[PDB]
Order: C-alpha cells, then structure tokens, then sequence
C-alpha cells in the first residue's frame, strides 16, 4: 500500500502566493509520473497539473499556464506546487496522486489516469 | 539551453546472443523457452487421465486380480503408468498385437 | 487437480511459447522440442554502463 | 550518443533538456510507441505463427519391429535438429536486426533534429546541441513536438553566432 | 471539448443502475476512460482502469464498456454503503489534458 | 519525399522537372533497371530454389497397422508445420527488406543529386530542390543523367544566391 | 484494337511554321510514350523525335534538335509536334505512333519500337 | 551509327527468304533489334518483338533470329500479298536515338 | 570509393597517406579488428549450431515392405529439401548481409573522419580528403588513431582556405 | 627457406650519417612488415624501429624518433634504413627481420613479433 | 613497462630447466609473448610461437606456457648444444614498441 502526504495548506490573501508539498513512500517515485487534481466545495473534480515520471514534460490547463509551477525531486522523492496570483476562484481541495504505469518489455508507460489518490489539503483565498 | 539525444538503460544484467556478438547486455530480453514445469499431471481437455501405477494396461484390461480396487472411468484422454509396473499378465504367455491394444486404448471418449 | 494444454511426463507445461526443452516426448498440443538451452529475444537497447 | 541515459525510464528514446526554467528527460512519444507497437507485432507474429496440433509424439515399439523403432528414432532427430537450427538462427537474425533497428531509430531522431534546426543548435559530437538562442519550455516542446519555426527564431540564432 | 454527464441517478437496493459518459469522438475513441468513485468527504477511489479492467479491493459486480464515443458503467446488487459520486475521466491530445465530467449522483 | 506520385508510370524511381520549356515526370533509367533486375533475381531465387522430386504423398494402411500411420500422420504434420512457419518468416523477412530497399535506393538518390550540386539547389525539407541559376532541359538531362558539371553554373548559382 | 487520328497537314511556305496533332483512343494514352517518324516519298523510313509517357524526357535526333517541339495532354490525350523553320528536306509523311510496354511486376518499362502506327499525315514544303 | 541492309531480295512463289541486318556492335549487341513491314501506300506495321516473338495477326511463318551484330528475318510460304518492304530498327543509348535501315525490296 | 586497391593487403578497411614525409597504406587497427572478430564469430555461429547425433541413414527393407521403403523415401526427400532451401537462403541472406555491413563500415569510416575534420580538408567526391594545412606524419597517425584537434590546425586549416 | 642480405656497415665519425640497405627473397616482400632490432655487443637485444607491410606506418621508439629513417620499396624489394646525428651508443650489430603474418580469409594480419632473421651488420662510431 | 629475468639458470644434463618472464599487466595479458633463443656470436632464432606453438625445426622438448602476467619456458632433455641464451619479447600498445629482456645465461 502506497503513501501520500500531503502539505502547505492554510488561508493566503488574494494576488499572494502559496507552496504545496507532496511526499510518497511504498513505491518508486521516479518511475510514476504525478497529477495535482482540484476539486470545489460542493462541486466535480477538475485536473489541474501534472508531470512526468523522468520529470521534463510538464502539462498544464488552459487556466493554470503561466500561474502554476511544478518541481519534483526524485532523490527526495518530494513534489513541490508553487501557486502565484491566487485568486477566489482557487479556494478548493487539492489532491496528489501517482499515475498508471503500463508494463511493456520492462519499461513503464504513462497512461493518463490517477491509480491511488492522497489526502486532500484545502486552500482558502 | 542544452539538447541532448540519448537512449534508455537500467541495471538489468540480462544476456542475449547475435550473430556478431555473444553475451551482450540488453534492457530487456523475452524468452521463448520453457525450461518451468509444474511437476503434476492435470487434465487433458478437461478430462481426468486414468492412472495405473500399480498395475499395466494389460492387466487393467483383463482385469488382473490385482488391479480389482482400480476404478473404472467413463472417459479418459491419455494413460499413465510408472516404472514398477510389475503387475501385466500374471499368467505367462505372449499377448498378440498387444502394442496395437495399447495404442488404440490412449483416448475413449 | 488441474487443466492444461500439454502434459510432459516431467510435468504440466501451460504456457504459449513455441519451443521448450523438457522432454521430447509430449502428449496435446504442445511446443516444439529444442536441443537448445538458451533462446532469447532482444527487444530492448543496448544496455552499456554511463 | 555514447553512453546510457540511467534518468529516463518513461521511453526507449527520448531527449533530455535544461534551461533556466528547470532540466529533465522526456521520452518522445510518437517515435517509442511506434517501436513498441512494432517490436509487440514482432513477438506476436513469431509467437503466433507456430501452428500446432494434438499429437502423440513417441509411439512404443516391440522388439522384432526394431526397423521402425530406428525410423520413428531418426524421424524424431531429424525434426529435432531442424528445429534447433532454425531456432538458432532466427533468434540470432531477429536480435542483429532488433539492435540494428534501435540504432537507425536513434539516428532517424537525430537527423530529424539538425534537419529541423540546421543552423539554430551548435553540434558537440556526443548527440547533444547547445542553442544559440535562448530557449524556453515552450520552445523546448516544439522541439520535441516537431512543430518548431524555423524564421521565428532564425534571427536570433544568427545574431547569436555572429557574436563568435 | 467538453464531457456531459447527467445529473443524478436512481435506483431501488438489490437492483443494477447504469451511467452513461460522452464526449468528442476525435479524443474519446483513440484515448482511454476511467470511472472514479468518491464517497462524501472521502478520498476518490479508481474503479474502471483500462476501460476493462479494475483494481485490486473493487468489487466484481461493477463493469464497464465502451462503445461508440459512449462510456457505460454497471453497477448491480446496489448496497447502502455504494450511494456515492461517480466521476468520468477521458484524456485529450488537442489540448493536453485530463477532463473531467461534473459527478454523477446515486441514490 | 512524403507523399507518392500518380504521374509516374514508366519507373518506381524517378524525378519530376518543371521549367520554362515544360514539365512532366521521368523515371532515372538505371536505377530503375538495376532494381528491376534485383528484384527478378530475388523471386527467381526464391522460386527456383524449391528443389521437388516425384513422390506420391499419402499412404494407405489397414486397420492393424495403425501404429505406421500413426508414424505417417506424425511426420505429415511435422513437414506441414516446418514448411508453414519457414514460409512465414522468409516472406515476412523478405516483404522487411525489400521495403528497407527501396528506402534506401531513394535516399542514395537524394545523395547523389545532394553530392552533385552541393550548393546549387536551396533544400525544402520535403525532398524538392530550388535551382538558383537558370536551368534548361540540357541542364536537367545532364542533372538526371549524372553528368552535371559543377563550375560551369557554380558562378551563376552564387551570383543568384548572393542576391538575398 | 487502339485509334489514332492523325491532322495538321497541308502546304507551308519554306521559313514558316507548322502543326500536327495526333489523338489516342482504345488505350490509356498516359501509360505509353509516343514517336512521331517521318518518311520520305520513295524512300525509306526515319525516325524523328518522342516523348515519354509520363512526358517530362523528350528525345530528339541530330537533325531537329532546336527546331521541333513536342507537347502532350494527358487529359486530352492529345499530342502536338511543332515545327519551326521548315526546309524542302521536311517534305515527307509523318507517322504518330505507340510504343511498347514491357509488364513487370505491374510496371510499364517503355521499350524502344512502335506496336501501332497511324495513319500518315503528308507535308509538302 | 549506321544501319546497312540489302538493297533488294527475290525469291519464287512458296519458298523461303532471308534479310539480313547489320550494325555497330556496341549498341546492336547491347539493345534488340525489330522488324517492320510496309505495303504500298500504307502504314507500316511491326512483324518482329522482342527479337524472337511477333505481335497479334502476324502469321507463324515469319522467323526472327539474331546472332552475334547480325539480325536474320526468314520468311516462308511466300505469297503474292507478301511482296512489301521491311525495315530493321535499333536502339542506339550513344547518341540516343532509334536508327532505322534503308529498306529491303523483296520480288 | 570507386576501385579497389591492390596495396593493401594488412585490412580491409584502411588509409592512403602521402606527404613531404613519404606516402604508403595503412589498415585502421581497430576496424578491422572488430570486422574480423565479428565474421569469425558469424561463422563459427554457423558452423557450430549444426548439431550432429550418431545416427544411421539408410534402412534396407523386404520386397513384401515396399510401403515403409516408400515412407523412407518420401522423408528423406523432404529432409533433403527443406535442407537444400534452408542453406540455400541462409547463404544468400548472409552475403547480402555482409556486403551491406562492409559497405556500411566504410561508410561510417567516411563519416568519422569528415566529423572529426568537419572543415580542414576539401572533399573531392571520391572519399579523398585535401588538408588546407599542413599535415605530417604525426598529424596522418594522430587523424588514423581518431585522437585528432580540431582547434590545434583550425586557424591554420582557415588561414590556408581563405587564401583562394 | 627465406634468404635476407644486409649491406652498408663500417665506421662514421660521431654526428655523422650512414645508410643500412636490407634485400629479402624467397617471399613476398610486399606482403610481410620489416623490422630494425640492435643488440650491443656483449648485452641483450634492443628493437629499433619497423614498418608495415604495405608501407604507410612506421614505428619508432623513443630513442630514435627524429633520427633514423626507414624506406622501403616493394618493386625491388628493397629496404633502406638512414641514420643521423650518430653517437657512441649507435655502435652495435643491426638485424633486419620479417614479421610474422596471421592468415584470416585470405589476410595477413601482422602480429608484433620476429620468423626469420638476417645475418647481422655491425657499425661502430 | 620494463622486462625482467632471472640474471642465469643452471641444471644438470638430462634435467629440466625453467625460465620466467615478467611484465606489467596491462600490456602482457592482452598481447601475447614470444620466446627466442641465440647461440654464442649466431643469429637468434625463434622458438615460442603464440604462445603455445613452435616454428618448423624446433624440438618438440622445449614448451611454453602463460599463467597471468607471467610467462615460463621449460627445456627438456638439456643437452650440451642447447647452452644459449634465451630472451623474452612481448609488445605495449600505450608506448607502441616492442619490449625485450636482459637475456637468461643458461649452463
Ligand atoms: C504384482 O507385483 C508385485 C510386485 O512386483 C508382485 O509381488 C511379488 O511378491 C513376492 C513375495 O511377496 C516376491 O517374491 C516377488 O519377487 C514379487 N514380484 C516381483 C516382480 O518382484 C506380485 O506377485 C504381483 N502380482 C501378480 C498377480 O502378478
Ligand atoms: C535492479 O534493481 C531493482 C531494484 O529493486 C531490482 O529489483 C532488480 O532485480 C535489479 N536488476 C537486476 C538485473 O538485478
Ligand atoms: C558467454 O557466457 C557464457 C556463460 O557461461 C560462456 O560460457 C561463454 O564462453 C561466453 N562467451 C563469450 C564469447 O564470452
Ligand atoms: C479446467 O480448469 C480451469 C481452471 O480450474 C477452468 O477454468 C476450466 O473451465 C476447466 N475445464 C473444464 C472443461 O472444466
Ligand atoms: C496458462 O497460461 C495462460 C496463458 O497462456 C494463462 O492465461 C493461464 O492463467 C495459465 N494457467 C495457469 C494455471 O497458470
Ligand atoms: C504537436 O504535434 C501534433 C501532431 O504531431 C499537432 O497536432 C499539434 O498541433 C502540435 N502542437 C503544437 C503546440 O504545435
Ligand atoms: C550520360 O551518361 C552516360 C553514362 O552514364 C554517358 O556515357 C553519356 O556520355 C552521358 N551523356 C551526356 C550528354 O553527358
Ligand atoms: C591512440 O588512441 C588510443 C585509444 O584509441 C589512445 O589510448 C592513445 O592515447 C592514442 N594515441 C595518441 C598519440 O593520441
């Protein structure tokens, strides 16, 4: 059974800026890629951001390009979410989750999808 | 701003063999020998074989004495006898075309 | 107590590969008997130390 | 192209870059699953194409019919030496021409980057490329991508050389 | 492109309810789909992986196919503890990323 | 070098030369002529090679012999099953490399026009060549024949690519 | 059996300029080259100029180069030879005419030689 | 390179002729060689393909043959209709041109 | 890399040097070494996977027994045709095979040196190199070991250029 | 039975030059490396210098680079050795030896080593 | 890299006599070594071909052998004739020269 800790929420005045922190243990975290999904009070799901297993290949949404940045360190295996501009709207429960790996020949693919979830910290503007 | 173009490597220590080359390290390898058997005899087309350790099928067949507590089977697909199959035909004699008794016997359905 | 497409006197192969070096004598449909001890495919790179 | 890339385990080829927005290796998704796929179709059709029937192999023998006793023995060693043979020789010319097949992938993608830059990425010797420009995340991308616009950023490479 | 899902679903305990996921056809057919669960202030929980499979703890009596660009999921011997959400999740290479639908509601 | 051409029918390589005295499509003679040839060799080969003796497959046997036709069907399964699998991998293995082939004697094409000019024709990426200096149908005769010369048009090749 | 409609002859003045047009039919006029010969009245048979099939390779004789041109329509298959510069030696009767194709492997390999002729256009200069 | 042919050849009614065709051994040896005949006034049409076979409705008594730089056409069952003129054509990659003889008379 | 040469006769790939020092050939070491390893391991594998059993080819049979005389017959023509083939396109495919590696290995030879000069010798179409600079017995073995510098002669290689 | 005659010893006042000639027969001298091995008079043996088969590689040691070359041609299978700068410690018996030659396919592979040796020419300074 | 030798060898006529070669073990167990013997004012001549093989005229009582980076040669049947000396060569590829011994005296 994998485990996920998840840190750095709280309150953050709107127009500041805010760190997430994401650690994992039970698995080998530079041969899974990682998701960052948010989800509103009350309301669906909404994936926000994501990286690659060997790092390298971010992916980001319309909405987060040039607010949000990802930087993961394997030899910590630690994940870092640097939140800027915050507004209203990000007030929401953010969720840290491994993808799926596809076994082929011995090499991991990335296939889009989120297998074990975290915890959930919430954020509040 | 660097670029570089590379290619994928691991700690496997796996060997295969070329043509030009012998014993050289690859990433992955696939096997395409068995060399792993389960050490049981199952069932051949969902069928249970008949087993006649303790007896031959000459001897099942003519139903030797000694073979009485052997059980009968509607259907069968191969047969199965071991190396201490010292109980055959109990009266001496010579069975004719017993190997083509013994051929035509394998599968009853 | 069990099912198997080939059955070696040694014991039940249940595979689907196509060549196997247990015993030569086999009963179903079972692999091709290969004097061989070693027969492996190269898919992946190859790997050399960095 | 020397050595080994022990950083990326997403992809049999791939790029590795670095800038001042961060460094890590991408593995190259168009080209990977294409020798996925095709290296997947390559055990398939050699697993697949072994036809196979129910038979009996072995058949007992009395001891005056020892004639076809020695045949069904040189049947069976006949069929054993084919089938090693051609085993042998197949894996050897299936792993030969699976490595040689790595390697022209490797050279494709490497001729496919100077093809697409050609005067925007000094050459090292080792596959690598030091970009005279500045380049950023997304020009990173296209890169990778195969998208990249050669005028776009054609003048300032040059502005770049020509400071050397 | 945009994923709809329809607002709640229904169904007496003991029976089966299905749910129905659509979206474009240039990104649905060639990607795959996903079913998530979420319980009321719970973590979500994968269920569907691969369109045909599941992982390990998910009961077998949920299914799940896909036809056409439609994505169904079954749900049979409906018990107390499954009224939960369940979410729809597709990836696509247009815009390169991973939408998900608004939550289905079981009751 | 990407998409096909419909407008050649007289050659499975060839160029296709547009200038102010026309245009149309002509196959290059002697590679086409030696790739024919090859690939004649090659199914003669293959044909030829299958060395068949009068025989008369299939025997019959009575009821108590039914251990040699056993031994009969055995061996007919075995040569039907090593015939069907070495059939399959020598048209598969021989389908790869003529397709690797063709590639290739296209690319050598590409090279040598490439080595023939070296700086007179501007490269578009999609296997096209630009002529800076005016070019006439000798000029293209002698281009596709091999014979180019290259300081006859070296000078006017750089005066017009010296113009931007 | 293929049809070939032969036109554009008459009397030209010598230093003028002439027309002929050959047209096809019964057979794909874009798959085979094309010859025009000319003959001399009483005397034997020459051979003047061709194109390819697919166009683009006209070949000549030492005697016409620069003087007569060759032009084909695939769509029309149509084809016309013009000539400039006329002499009293072009006097003669032109012949448009087919060549053969060798099939390998689905290829037409054009072949040296005519199959078919036409019919026989008469100048006179 | 030239193409010499007999000026003229005779021969009684039901018997057999030969016309011969000669030329440089670089191009004649290399390529083929045709056979054409012409009537009078009309168009001609090809006899000899491929140096050994003849087109559709030409008649199994003509005979083709080449050996060496010499090219041998042999006709047979001569008949009154028979009576036209023949021509030798080669292929020359030198000059690249098709070469075409004098013309051969038979009566 | 048009023809031959007769006065080599200590490698199969090698150099022709000539300067104010003398001239001769020179095979490469380390090329040759590898080609040579590689063909002899390739034909030991071919010799070698040939496995051989003690068996007895040839069975004498009774008039009454034509049937099992005609079963002899018919598999050992099959033996003897599947043999025949399988050899028969083994041989071929392994001379394809290694012409093409040798045409392959001079070619890489080829691009190795133009990579490690890249700019101090004109090229003149026929795989000879002329240095700008000038080139000693020192500068011929330290080009042939592959451990040449490129900026030791790169003024002097530009120097002698720009001259014309 | 190989036959190999040396030629041009005698005596050279010190900073002067010789010249030693060497004349093989009996084998292709094409085909086989030379070798220049010294032995002092009274010690062990010294090799000098070599050169390849076909010419075009010549090796030195580090005590005679700069001073002695080696020429050889194959028309007259003839090999010429010219010292220069001479010293005191040239003085000693030279020997021109063949090398040995490994046949791979109809190759001979030159392997580091001495068959047949010469006769001996001594030179004193 | 330098050679080293035992300085003589003795032994009695009709015994066996042993003579060691030494060297660095980066060029010696690579390359392989070479035996050569030379009478008192006589040209030397070869006598341990690669390593284990002798040329033509060699007697079949000399042997060779290479354990590691030390090499040894062992005469039989000593004989008043076989008093010579004995010289070991090998060659280094880092300073690319071919390396002799001080020589052995035997008696
Ligand atoms: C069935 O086989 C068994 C074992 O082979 C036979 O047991 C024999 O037992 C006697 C004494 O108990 C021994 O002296 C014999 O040597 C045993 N036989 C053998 C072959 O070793 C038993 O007699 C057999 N029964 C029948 C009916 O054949
Ligand atoms: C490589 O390391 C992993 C780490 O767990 C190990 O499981 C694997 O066996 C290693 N590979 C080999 C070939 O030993
Ligand atoms: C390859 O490894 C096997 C493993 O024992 C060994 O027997 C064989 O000699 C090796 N071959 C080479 C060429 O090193
Ligand atoms: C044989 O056993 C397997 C596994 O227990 C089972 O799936 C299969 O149905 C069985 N076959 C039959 C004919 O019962
Ligand atoms: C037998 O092999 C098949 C694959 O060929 C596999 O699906 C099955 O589970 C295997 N059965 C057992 C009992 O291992
Ligand atoms: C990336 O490439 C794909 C096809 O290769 C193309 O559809 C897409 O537009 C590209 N993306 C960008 C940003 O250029
Ligand atoms: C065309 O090439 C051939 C050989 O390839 C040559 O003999 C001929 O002279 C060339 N023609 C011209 C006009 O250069
Ligand atoms: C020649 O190359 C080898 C390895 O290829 C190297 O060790 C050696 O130093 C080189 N010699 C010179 C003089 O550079």
């Amino acid at each position: 059974e994998v485990q996920l800790v998840e840190s750095g929420g709280g309150l953050a005045k709107p127009g500041g800026s805010l760190r997430l922190s994401c650690a994992a243990s039970g698995f080998t975290f530079s041969t899974y890629a990682m998701h960052w999904v948010r989800q509103a009070p009350g309301k669906g799901l909404e994936w926000i951001s994501g990286i690659n297993s060997g790092g390298g290949s971010t992916w980001y949404t319309a909405s987060v390009k040039g607010r949000f940045t990802i930087s993961r360190d394997n030899s910590k295996s630690t994940l870092s979410l640097q939140m800027n501009s915050l507004r209203t709207e990000d007030t929401a429960v953010y969720y840290c989750a491994k993808d799926g790996g596809n076994a082929i020949f011995g090499l991991v693919i990335t296939n889009y999808g989120l297998d074990s979830w975290g915890q959930g910290a919430v954020v509040t503007v | 701003d660097t670029l570089c173009i590379g290619y994928h490597a691991n700690n496997s220590t796996d060997t295969v063999d070329t043509v030009l080359e012998k014993n050289v390290t690859v990433t992955h390898s696939v096997n395409l020998l068995e060399d792993k058997h389960n050490g049981k005899l199952c069932k051949l087309r969902g069928v249970a074989p008949l087993h006649l350790g303790k007896c031959n099928i000459a001897g099942w067949i003519l139903g030797n004495p000694e073979c009485e507590s052997l059980s009968t089977a509607s259907s069968w697909s191969y047969i199965v006898e071991t190396s201490n199959s010292d109980n055959g035909t109990c009266y001496p004699g010579d069975f004719i075309n017993y190997e083509e008794l013994r051929e035509q016997l394998s599968s009853v359905s | 107590d069990c099912n198997t497409t080939c059955q070696t006197p040694e014991g039940a192969i249940n595979t689907s590969l196509p060549f196997q070096n247990i015993h030569p004598i086999t009963i179903g449909k079972c692999p091709k008997y290969v004097k061989s001890t070693k027969l492996r495919l190269a898919t992946g790179l190859r790997n050399v130390p960095s | 192209i020397e050595g080994g890339w022990t950083g990326m385990v997403d992809g049999w080829y791939g790029y590795h870059h670095q800038n001042e927005q961060g460094s890590g290796y991408a593995a190259d998704l168009k080209s990977t699953q294409n020798a996925i796929d095709k290296i997947t179709n390559k055990v398939n059709s050699v697993i697949e194409k072994m036809n196979t029937q129910f038979t009996a192999v072995g058949k007992e023998f009395n001891h005056l019919e020892k004639r076809i006793e020695n045949l069904n023995k040189k049947v069976d060693d006949g069929f054993l030496d084919i089938w090693t043979y051609n085993a042998e020789l197949l894996v050897l010319l299936e792993n030969e021409r699976t490595l040689d097949y790595h390697d022209s992938n490797v050279k494709n993608l490497y001729e496919k980057v100077r093809n697409q830059l050609k005067n925007n990425a000094k050459e090292i010797g080792n596959g690598c490329f030091e970009f005279y420009h500045k380049c950023d995340n997304t020009c990173m991308e296209s890169v990778k991508n195969g998208t990249y616009d050669y005028p776009k950023y054609s003048e300032e490479a040059k502005l770049n050389r020509e400071k050397i | 492109s945009v994923l709809t899902q329809p607002p709640s679903a229904s169904g007496a305990p003991g029976q089966s309810v299905t749910i129905s996921c659509s979206g474009s056809s240039s990104n649905f057919g060639s990607n795959h789909v996903y079913w998530y669960q979420q319980l009321s202030g719970k973590a979500p929980k994968l269920l569907i992986y691969n369109n045909n499979r599941r992982p390990s703890g998910v009961p077998d009596r949920f299914s799940g196919s896909k036809s056409g660009t439609s994505a169904s999921l079954a749900i049979s011997g409906l018990q107390s503890e499954d009224e939960a959400d369940y979410y729809c999740s597709v990836w696509d290479s247009s815009l390169n990323n991973v939408l998900f639908g608004g939550g289905t509601r079981l009751t």
